[PDB]
């Protein structure tokens, strides 16, 4: 693919929907730790061990220590200036009757935090729980998320399994429910919701112009999202520290942090 | 048709 800018600018310099997909690179660019290797861990596991409907129905608890961890880190991370540079590009563009959507498989809220508006999270929230009795999905911002996961959730191996009975684990406030609560995140081996899909289809249908930043191309279906766009001569551009599976089949590919690409990019 | 999240 091209890594001239200044023919990305000419493409941008007059596009009316843009749709940009972003990944975990955004999110670790803030210190958000992604555990997607090679060398991103949890104890001794990555998302894709933990994420899953299976461990959380085996050991409810230690999933529950992983997304614990997860939500509590959150509270020194901050946007990046390639969230800040998506959320700006979004409120400049808009005055100019241009529309600017965002894409996100992140679930660290990051780029609501900068001020971004027409957000897309296909894989959920880690600031979100559902419960597995009666279905309510309840914003929850709470540190820490229940009493018997004050202290827990180290993240360093050998550390051990705190073991909470599920009685003591997140459960649901609605009156005379009591139901266990999951995290409202999109897991290995399951659907995305199908409400958010077809956003995303009437999103990347009507786009002259699309952007796909620190995607690593290898969760799907997020990583068809772009070639699709790609298909129809939609120039694609991938902002991304490394090449992808993906890579070739879009118009650029502009190398390094999304941080230092971006705000150029979109200025 | 589309699939369950994965990662290939
Ligand atoms: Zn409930």
């Amino acid at each position: 693919p091209s890594s001239s800018m200044a023919d990305f600018r000419k493409f941008f310099a007059k596009a009316k929907h843009i749709v940009i997909i972003s990944g975990a690179g955004v999110s670790a660019e803030s210190g958000v730790p992604t555990f997607r290797g090679a060398g991103g861990y949890w104890r001794k596991w990555q998302a894709q061990d933990l994420a899953t409907p299976l461990a959380f129905a085996h050991n409810p608890s230690r999933v529950w220590e992983f997304y614990h961890y997860r939500r509590e880190v959150m509270g020194s991370k901050e946007p990046n200036a390639g969230h800040r540079a998506i959320a700006e590009c979004e409120t400049r563009l808009g005055k100019q009757g241009r529309r600017v959507v965002v894409i996100t498989q992140n679930i660290d809220e990051l780029h609501r935090k900068a001020g971004t508006k027409n957000l897309l999270e296909i894989h959920g929230s880690l600031f979100k729980t559902r419960c597995t009795s009666c279905g309510v999905v309840a914003e929850n911002y709470k540190s820490p998320i229940c009493p018997a996961l004050s202290g827990k959730g180290a993240p360093e191996p050998g550390t051990q399994d705190a073991s909470i009975p599920v009685e003591k684990l997140p459960r649901c406030e609605e009156a005379g429910c009591g139901g266990l609560l999951r995290p409202h995140v999109v897991w290995f081996g399951e659907n995305l919701d199908p409400a958010i899909l077809e956003e995303v289809d009437r999103e990347l249908a009507h786009c002259d112009l699309c952007l796909v930043v620190g995607t690593s191309s290898v969760v799907y279906p997020a990583a068809m999202f772009a070639p699709q766009v790609a298909a129809r001569g939609v120039p694609v551009a991938e902002f991304n520290t490394e090449t992808t599976p993906a890579t070739n089949r879009f118009r650029f590919h502009f190398q390094g942090p999304c941080g230092t690409t971006l705000p150029e990019a979109l200025a | 048709t589309i699939m369950p999240k994965d990662i290939q």
